DNA sequence: GACTATGCACG
DNA sequence: CGTGCAT
DNA sequence: AGTCATTCATG
DNA sequence: CATGAAT
């Protein structure tokens, strides 16, 4: 039958569960890979399924279904919508999912349903997953308890800053804007050498946000405040041009708009200025954006104060808006309002753990092989005696004991020898083995040095970050003014 | 929207407020139609302790739960006219299940306290595990002696729904009972109110992130 | 940049392309396994993915996704609605998909969407796929050209008649009703022994349809007509009882309704009768159906003529309906209107095909091995000289070659011998290998006989057919009259 | 529901009839907005030979076509008061795509014949293969490959390049060569009576 | 396949 | 108002 | 997560 | 008018 419970006590218990959950496992990104859980499952799953940049696309529905069936136990709209954003290059500075077909526009029109589209991981997504298969990252059981999944990705580049996040939980929310990949890495590499670096210096590398939508960012002072506190209010203003027209008439032309603004609504909200004659001079508003270039033409009347019009629009529409940094993320399981330094340090910290784990893994693998190779080298000088010894044994286990006892092979060596296929007795070439052995010792050394010496490890961390920068680097898009 | 019981009886009749149209259908199928009604809640429910009373009386569910309990809302609330003896909240045993229970409770408290006060507002506990069924990790270890981990009502057949959670002679119920009217006000307002700071703090003070 | 086509010409190619596909590859079932393409894919896919009756249910969306991405190039709603129908035991006499959650009801209310439900194949579904891995059935490429898929399933039971089909293409449509499994099999067994059997005789075994919803089927003449030509109108009518209520009142009590009739719509339609007093004496219409019984109660007024009413309802509602047979199916790629005999005949022809295929496969395997085992038996007799020759060999290729040249091994025996792991040399027990040589020969004999003796084969077919029946048979649900 | 051209010009302007809201979007995004309008056909177009003219009128897809072309329907139809120089039907190169072409055409024949007879009705041919190929033949030339399953797997950049760009696109112009044989063919394949159809299919479709 | 309404935090 | 994961 | 329209044959 | 795979 029934159990009694207090309203005071129940509201506490329930909202506590929701609060906690929606905080650490839904809305806020992890401070290391910069992903929300659903974003991480998307990538991890598409990757496990070999749905990568170098292979053919793949019905979006197939992907969504596997995500839902193996890892993320929620609606498919949530999963597919997440996956679509990751493909929209006007939201991500560096898109993580490539998608064939109608995946929305800047006009905000609905993307084709997963029934219609195909997808695969972008090449750069590759790097967020690099070394996932080498025990570099803490895993966990999925809801089924049928499959382990990663709790954070290796992150070969610092994705939190490059692609940003956003961002509404319970008690906390988040807004972190996109950043230039090359800049972010430069900042990171500096701080690697200079742990105690201060914001003023980092800003010689990380000047500020780089929106994939371009435009002009204004507020060097508020940018520092944000990079320091996690909060700040900068200004974003549309890139414009003036074209002289026939009849002595001038025409305003917008070619970049502020991050997260609907080109289509803008244009309506602007022609509403014309229509309500809110400022004098507007002949016609015209979207002329096409598949290769955004372009809003504002045509003016015969004698119209074009600097008057242009100003009025900035002030009273979204041709100019204020972006608000609010950089919250999950650090050690808790939500932390954080600025550029907590972030980069956390990234570095993380990359340190991966590279250490990665190296421990690869070394162990290499020792094991070396051990075998050492055994094979002996076996060759005693090929026949060994064969005779196996012939003379009764079964597999008896064979290995005779191998151990008569020639001091180790269990692992004995097993290797005893499980060689007959044809091997034809490739009896010790030089090539000695070559492998050498190669191996050399490798084990390089790896041992990383594990044994912080500065050697940090040089790798740096070597690698540069490789990524060299490969994925692109020009700034947003210009900066103070 | 509503699925009425067959015979009108303010002494036995139950109102089942169920999370989502689909589980609402599963419930419509496994109910005992004589005294059990079913009112699906189609998505997250409006926060009545955050919104204008105007936008609250325009809300599809709120409107249709005031006008089928038939006691009216607010000051004009006459417990004596209510049409069911038991109001039962049936959500998944997931976190957004938790969230919805929250949202509904704050509605009953704010605009129908007599109901909550009278011991007429319950919460159904669906089973968490099937090996037979178990509700407590402890109950699980006992069954393991002689596993599907339910992720929601969505994966239960009506047969199963009934047997474990709708059958009066089989189901565990939670009876929401206001112990101290003062503490309960503060609790509801911190967690569900328009003011963020308090709540952020409450979370910091209470939720163990480990 | 511009080509001219005539109306008569375009209208022709288009409607032809479409008509054909809709006939061969959409609406009509294959006469052998009684499945439409979508359904076959649902089954094959789920089965390939180990999603079976003895294993835990998978999220419906995962299944649907894999079907879409792998085999079926169409909407996910089509695929899921198909899946959900195979799970509803008031549409299928023997259900092929087990589904957890809201998969609908007889009140025709909407099933939970694929994000909510989970599924596996039913145990009997297993038998439609039995031996699919033994090259028993034609495969073809999927759209992707990445995967082969079956064009028809093995069908260890005659699904077309057990489960029926409907049924709307271009130029043709279909209505085949469900039949009792034990009965269909009795007829098939008979026809195996008596190829030229006549309908009248067959109907001794297969008297008429057996609806999963039960009820009364009236019209032995028209049933016969349909089994002969594939067409026939029959009458289906609800199982009713008359309860005596207090006060000299009566209650009509409905407990089974006609196939394909929506219970809830019925109850409404009956009430519209009471409300309009189209006929006199209805007191109350009351659905009393619960999770484990169908029951509509029609309470009558004291002094109402209960036969008059019951007749009115049978006539002017769906409390009684006419079921029309219209048995079209796909035989040799073409649509074909067909009765009981070409159906059973085609099923049998098919099972023959399968059993031969299956038997060739198994025997091909036993041969390949029996052949290796001879080789090994000989090697043991000359172990020393063989190890010597591999030792002399220059590499695998040469070793195999030297083996063939010097001792007359076959390539296959060569490959076996040369890929033995060293620890095999410990074994010189030929006797065990001989017990295997024996069991293999014996096995091959029995197989070959099946291939080469028509009677021996058909007996197999019957044996298996009866096993199926013993295992899955259930009683009739629908009663027959004339 | 309609996405119109920017400027009115009944000598350049084009109405694209696209199968599905989704490919509707890709066309809206890839087009040249100055002279290309987009009307998404959302579902299977009503059969205008089988249905009552009552229903034909109350049909969304059908109204907005009459309204957008703005030339009146049936008897009161003036090619003169038109709105586009070309009307372009663009569907997946799949069977249901063909079916859709079939239904639109029977509408244009039965209720705007002038338009069809004046060669204003065309049919966009999306590529079948990915460079791009339309012919199992070109595919061979090219091999010295993604098999497209519908318009919905195409980026708006690609749509334009291959099938919306007047310069790069391959079109079909629908002509009425023998008014007599055309009415015969349309009424057979699309009419109320099934048997003539079945017969047609038996005689004309090669099941093999 | 579009549409419709919520929560949560924040200017 | 609108954002993005959730229902 | 329901709602909405259409095709195709059929009696 | 429904039926059930399709758009
Ligand atoms: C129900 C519901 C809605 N509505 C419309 C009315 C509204 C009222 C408040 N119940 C419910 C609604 F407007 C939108 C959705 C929705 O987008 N997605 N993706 C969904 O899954 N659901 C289902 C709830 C989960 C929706
Ligand atoms: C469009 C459309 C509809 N409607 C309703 C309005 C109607 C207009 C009149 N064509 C279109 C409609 F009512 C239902 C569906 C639908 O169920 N499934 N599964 C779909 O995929 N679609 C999309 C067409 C493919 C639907
Ligand atoms: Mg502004
Ligand atoms: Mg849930
Ligand atoms: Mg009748
Ligand atoms: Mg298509």
């Amino acid at each position: 039958n029934i159990q009694n419970m207090s309203l005071e006590d129940i509201m506490g218990e329930r909202f506590g569960r929701y609060s906690k959950y929606i905080i650490q496992d839904r809305a806020l990104p992890d401070i290391r890979d910069g992903l929300k859980p659903v974003q991480r499952r998307i990538l991890y799953s598409m990757n496990k399924d070999s749905n990568t940049f170098d292979k053919s696309y793949r019905k979006s529905a197939k992907s969504v279904g596997n995500i839902m069936g193996n890892f993320h136990p929620h609606g498919d709209s949530s999963i597919y919508d997440a996956m679509v954003r990751m493909s929209q290059n006007w939201k991500n500075r560096e898109i993580l999912v490539e998608m064939h077909g109608n995946n929305g526009s800047m006009d905000g029109d609905p993307p084709a349903a997963m029934r219609y589209t195909e997808a695969r991981l972008s090449e750069i997504a590759g790097y967020l997953l690099q070394d996932i298969e080498k025990k570099t990252v803490p895993f966990a059981w999925n809801f089924d308890d049928t499959e382990k999944e990663p709790t954070v990705l290796p992150a070969a580049f610092p994705n939190l800053l490059v692609n940003g996040s956003t961002g509404i939980s319970a008690g906390y929310a988040t807004d972190i804007p996109p950043h230039n990949l090359a800049e972010v890495i430069d900042a990171a590499v500096y701080m690697i050498d200079h742990p105690t670096a201060k914001i003023d210096k980092l800003m010689e590398f990380l000047p500020g946000p780089d929106f994939p939508t371009g435009a002009i960012i204004q507020g060097r002072d508020e940018i520092k405040k944000a990079y320091e506190t996690g909060k700040g209010r900068v200004v974003v203003r549309s890139k414009t041009e003036i074209e002289k027209l026939k009849g002595g008439k001038e025409q305003i032309v917008i070619t970049e708009i502020p991050y997260e603004i609907n080109k289509a609504n803008l244009v309506k909200k602007i022609d509403d200025v014309r229509v309500n004659n809110k400022v004098a001079g507007i002949a016609e508003v015209r979207d002329e954006s096409d598949r290769d270039g955004l372009r809003i033409a504002i045509e003016l009347k015969k004698d119209a104060n074009t600097e008057l019009v242009l100003n009025y629009l900035f002030k009273y529409t979204d041709l100019q808006i204020n972006y608000n940094f609010n950089m919250v993320a999950i650090d050690n399981f808790t939500p932390r309002q954080v600025g550029i330094v907590p972030i980069l340090s956390s990234y570095i910290a993380h990359r340190r753990e991966v590279i250490l784990a990665r190296s421990r893994f690869d070394k162990e693998k290499a020792e094991k092989r070396l051990h075998i190779v050492e055994g094979l080298i002996r076996v060759i000088s005693i090929l026949d005696e060994v064969i005779a010894l196996i012939r003379a044994s009764e079964n597999k286990a008896d064979a290995k004991e005779n191998l151990k006892v008569s020639y001091d092979f180790t269990e692992e060596q004995a097993e290797a020898i005893v499980t060689l296929q007959l044809y091997r007795l034809t490739n009896t070439d010790v030089v090539v083995l000695q070559e492998e052995e050498a190669e191996l010792r050399e490798k084990i050394a390089m790896l041992a040095a990383i594990i044994g010496d912080e500065r050697t490890m940090y040089n790798l961390m740096k070597k690698e970050l540069r490789e990524v920068k060299k490969k994925f680097a692109t020009p700034r898009l947003s210009s900066l003014e103070d | 929207k509503l699925t009425p019981a067959q015979s009108k009886n303010p002494a036995k009749n139950e109102l089942y407020l169920v999370e989502g149209d689909s589980a609402g259908g599963s419930a419509k199928q496994g109910r005992d139609r004589k005294f059990q009604a079913i009112l699906p809640l189609r998505g997250k429910v409006i926060n009545t302790a955050k919104a204008k009373m105007a936008d609250i009386l325009k809300n599809e569910e709120i409107n249709t739960m005031i006008y089928t309990i038939g006691a009216g809302v607010g000051a004009d609330f006459s417990i004596e006219d209510a049409n069911y003896d038991k109001i039962i909240i049936m959500t998944d045993a997931d976190t957004d299940g938790a969230h919805i229970q929250t949202l509904l409770l704050t509605f009953f408290y704010r605009y129908m306290r007599p109901l909550v006060e009278a011991g007429h507002v319950y919460i159904a506990l669906p089973p968490l595990y099937k090996m037979a069924y178990a509700w407590t990790d402890g109950e699980l270890e006992e069954l393991r002696k002689q596993l599907q981990r339910y992720k929601g009502l969505g994966e239960m057949n009506a047969d199963q729904l009934w047997e474990t959670t709708m059958n009066p002679e089989t189901r565990t119920l939670i009876r929401v009972t206001i112990e101290d009217l003062a503490r309960a006000e503060r609790r509801v307002n911190v967690l569900m109110g328009d003011k963020v700071e308090p709540r952020r703090k409450w979370i910091e003070d209470n939720v163990k992130f480990t």
